[PDB]
């Protein structure tokens, strides 16, 4: 919370955000997390099935 | 001054359980048939031999 930084410009300091309440699929277009990210699974809804055409 | 990892890895697709090319090796095996038999004054009776 708060933490008023004692420096001048907004262009010389980066910022981040650590939200861990929800979880995301490991895309190839997202940066990898810090350490051990767990292997928790979601089902794939529309699987292949052998039908009649 | 930065570093991006970007590894890649090949695994089996999810449609491989429904169509795939099984690769068999064939040796000689049994021969079966089916016959229709009548004789004299009886009807046709069939069995697997």
């Amino acid at each position: 919370s708060d933490h008023t930084t004692t420096c001048t410009d907004v262009k010389q300091c980066r910022a981040y955000l650590i939200d861990n309440k929800k979880w995301v699929y490991n895309s190839g277009r997202l940066p990898r997390g810090e350490g051990d990210t767990f292997k928790g699974k979601l089902h794939v809804p529309f699987v292949p099935v052998k039908a009649k055409c | 001054e930065n570093t991006q990892m970007s590894e890649a890895y090949v695994e089996r697709s999810e449609e491989c359980s429904i169509d795939h090319a099984k690769a068999y090796k064939v040796h000689t095996g049994t021969v079966q048939a089916m016959v229709n038999i009548t004789y004299g004054s009886v009807s046709w009776r069939s069995a697997d031999v």
